[PDB]
């Protein structure tokens, strides 16, 4: 009976997502013009759920 | 001064929250306040 929290996900938005490059397999990573990658919690500011 | 007149508006951001079109070419447009009405600068610059 132990409820303990393990840790949250993680959320990654980019101010450019269509400068993402393609990686395979449906994934993308920054690039130069897809801007930097902004660490956000799910639900919190422009992030969504 | 150095701007080309366009019509088609496939227009994106870029990583410094431009308006720009495909070839990374910034958009003009006229400075108005948060709290103005018609435009008030009518020399156009970047839309932010």
């Amino acid at each position: 009976g132990e409820n303990v929290t393990l840790g949250r996900v993680a959320l990654v938005r980019v101010p450019n997502e269509q400068g993402l490059d393609k990686k395979g397999g449906t994934q993308w990573d920054s690039t130069q013009f897809s801007g930097d990658k902004i660490w956000g919690e799910s639900n919190k500011g422009s992030f969504g759920t | 001064q150095q701007n080309e007149l366009t019509r088609n508006g496939a227009f994106h951001l870029n990583k410094e929250n431009y308006m720009v079109t495909a070839n990374d070419e910034f958009l003009l447009g006229y400075q108005v306040d948060p709290s103005s009405g018609e435009v008030s600068s009518y020399e156009p610059q970047p839309i932010n």
